[PDB]
C-alpha cells in the first residue's frame, strides 16, 4: 500500500524504516532503536552505554 | 558507563571510588615509650596496601 | 488519509511525528529523534553524549 501522509489515532507495527540503503532511522522487534542522533528534553534511562566522548 | 575516550564534567563530580592515576597515602608515628619525664620512639607500624 | 487503529506489518515512513505545534516526539527525514523521556532497557551505544547531569 502505498500512500501520501496520513493521520492516525494509534498504529501497531514491529519493524518501522525511513527508507534507504542504511536507513537513517529504524524500529525493529527486537526493540532495537538505529538513529543518526537523538535530542531527549529529559531524561535517559538506561541500564548500560557506551559513548566515545 | 564506558567512555572510550575523553569526557568532560563541567561542574561537581561526586564519585565514592577513584581507580585513576591519584595518589594514595597513609601516615603515622611510632608508638613513644616513657620514663620519669623522657620517651623514644620503640614499637611496629603496619601498612596494608589492597590490590584492588 | 484519516485512520483510526491500523495493524501492520512494515512500515516505511520518512517523516513521524506525534501530531501538534511542539510534537512530543518526532522523527525526521536526517535521522533526528525528538522525544522527552527515553528508557532503555539495553545499552545507548552513542558516538557522543551531551548531559546536563
Amino acid at each position: 500500500i502505498f500512500m501520501n501522509d496520513v493521520f492516525l489515532k494509534r498504529l501497531t507495527a514491529p519493524t518501522i524504516t525511513s527508507g534507504g540503503n542504511p536507513p537513517a532511522f529504524s524500529l525493529t522487534p527486537d526493540g532495537k532503536l538505529t538513529a543518526k542522533n537523538a535530542d531527549i528534553s529529559g531524561s535517559v534511562n538506561a541500564n548500560s552505554g557506551t559513548l566515545s566522548n | 558507563v564506558t567512555i572510550a575516550e575523553n569526557c568532560t564534567i563541567n561542574g561537581t563530580l561526586r564519585a565514592e571510588k577513584i581507580v585513576g592515576d591519584i595518589v594514595k597515602a597513609a601516615s603515622a608515628a611510632f608508638p613513644r615509650q616513657r620514663e620519669s619525664s623522657v620517651d623514644w620512639p620503640s614499637g611496629t607500624r603496619t601498612v596494608t596496601v589492597t590490590d584492588d
